[PDB]
């Protein structure tokens, strides 16, 4: 039996920690909603 | 039940202790999460019940109490923020420049950030604080790293 609990407001934070790269990938999406890489 | 707009954890007491299985967004009286978090089951909010209203396994999305309300889109140029809500940890914003998933049906923004499975459903926001999609449906690339699509629904 699943239940929800509030965790915060949805706002943009100025000077938040900045990280992560920006990969450009060829992908396929199947009927079950799973993404896979196309090679 | 609490109907205030914002980000919420999705919990269960079925397993050991209280376990966070995902996250979602309350906006305009509708609760939005990824299908793989709830499998379309009903949810509780205090003494109230949230029933599923729309869902789609291929999109990996579900809405409760009403139709999908989120319709902002990534501009394809700017940094966005993941409002990560990890299990047992405070909500935290992470800023990143999305990459792109190129598909036979068009391109989608993607974020290269790796969080625990129970973080799925966390919202990705633009600079105006609008939700441009949910984090948690993606792929594992060559070097073993995780990249999530920026998954957004359609507002009918
Ligand atoms: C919460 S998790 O990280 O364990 C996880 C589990 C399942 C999925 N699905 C993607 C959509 N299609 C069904 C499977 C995605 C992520």
């Amino acid at each position: 039996d699943m239940y929800i609990e509030r965790a915060g407001d949805i706002t943009w934070e100025k000077d938040a920690e900045v990280t992560g790269n920006s990969p450009r990938l060829d992908v396929a999406l199947d009927e079950s909603g799973d993404f896979s890489l196309v090679e | 039940g609490e109907t205030t707009d914002g980000v919420y954890r999705v919990m269960t007491r079925r397993l050991l202790g209280s376990t966070q299985v995902g996250v979602g967004v309350m906006q305009e009286g509708v609760f939005h999460t990824m299908w793989h978090v709830t499998k379309g089951a009903a949810l509780r909010s205090g003494e109230g019940r949230l029933d599923p209203y729309w869902g789609d396994v291929k999109q990996d999305l579900v809405s409760y109490c009403g139709p999908w309300k989120l319709d902002a889109a990534w501009d394809g140029l700017s940094e966005v923020q993941l409002l990560a809500v990890p299990p047992g940890e405070r909500a935290k914003n992470i800023q990143t420049l999305p990459g792109i998933f190129k598909t036979k049906d068009g391109d989608i923004g993607a974020v290269a950030l790796d969080y625990p499975a129970g973080t799925s459903g966390s919202p990705i926001l633009d600079k105006c604080g609008r939700v441009i999609g949910l984090y948690g449906n993606g792929v594992v690339i060559k070097n073993g790293s995780y990249v999530s699509a920026i998954t957004q629904g359609k507002r009918e």
